[PDB]
């Protein structure tokens, strides 16, 4: 990366800090590639911290040159989820077809299939985009987590 | 047997439905929420003083 | 006096009052102080005020927070913080220079 942005980069590392002490967690890490301009499958993090469980992942801390050869690895990233493959993502319970699905099997699908939300993550991410009769219409809620 | 395997492969292709989707919902939400953690800190050394 | 170099007149007082722009903080800044640590629009939990000037970053001693805190207008086991920042800092008092 240019010297311009990686002092940037740094600084929204340290800004995660708790104390002063240098020392971001092998958890925060996740928010950090994040905050930057990530959006990592939480795996992509796992790879690059070794496979940890929680013990060590809330225990072991990270540094910044600890961290940038990670924020290296993934952000000249594989493939990048577009629109189309998100949509059809979620229109697998349209029981028809329609465009639509009630906000109920939505909110709940998300805290039960693949990198699993809790409710706080479903609610504020959802709430608002269903319509008068409690349907979420999936396709502008794939646009409002790309343009976001 | 035959019908019912290539509706187990697509149930089994949407089974996951969608890790991409979910890192992208994330995404949105630490870069957002963060801004809190952010804000009491300084706050805190006014505190201090 | 010697806060300047002799005769403080109508200007020389002026001369040093201006200048001089830095010591604490903004009151706008001192309700941020707490008012940034809330997680909605709500209040303070007493526990969190009293845990947190005696453990976290720059520490008080016991009598450091105890001063404080016949000084600090608990209400609800909530230490309602923007009326304490008003407290310490408005038009406050005089005679401490000039």
């Amino acid at each position: 990366f240019s010297e311009e942005q990686t002092a940037e980069f740094k600084e929204a590392f340290q800004l995660f800090d708790r104390t002063g002490d240098g020392k971001i967690l092998y958890s925060q890490c996740g928010d950090v590639m994040r905050a930057l301009g990530q959006n990592p499958t939480n795996a992509e993090v796992m790879k690059v911290l070794g496979n940890p469980k929680s013990d060590e992942m809330n225990l072991k801390t990270l540094k910044f040159e600890q961290f940038l050869p990670m924020m290296q690895t993934i952000a000249k990233n594989k493939d990048q989820g577009c629109f189309e493959d998100y949509v059809e993502g979620l229109r697998v319970f349209d029981k028809e077809g329609n465009g639509t699905v009630m906000g109920a099997e939505i909110r709940h699908v998300l805290v039960t299939l693949g990198e699993k939300m809790t409710e706080e993550e479903v609610e504020q991410l959802v709430a608002g985009h269903e319509d008068s009769n409690g349907c979420i219409n999936y396709e502008e809620l794939v646009r409002m987590v790309l343009s976001g | 047997g035959v019908l019912a395997h290539l509706e187990e492969e697509r149930d089994l292709k949407i089974t996951d439905v969608i890790i991409a989707f979910q890192a992208q919902c994330r995404g949105y939400l630490a870069r957002k929420a963060f801004a809190k953690r952010q804000q009491q800190l300084t706050a805190m050394k006014v505190i201090q003083r | 006096v010697a806060e300047a170099p002799g005769p403080i007149n109508f200007t020389m007082f002026l001369t040093i009052f201006g200048d001089r722009i830095a010591g604490t903080d903004e009151e706008d800044v001192i309700v941020n102080a707490f008012n940034l640590f809330d997680e909605g629009d709500g209040k303070c939990k007493e526990e969190t005020l009293k845990r947190s000037l005696t453990t976290w970053g720059e520490k008080f001693s016991q009598d450091e927070v105890d001063q404080a805190l016949s000084e600090a207008p608990i209400d609800g086991n909530g230490l309602i913080d923007i009326k304490k920042f008003a407290q310490i800092l408005t038009k406050g008092a005089k005679e401490e220079g000039a």
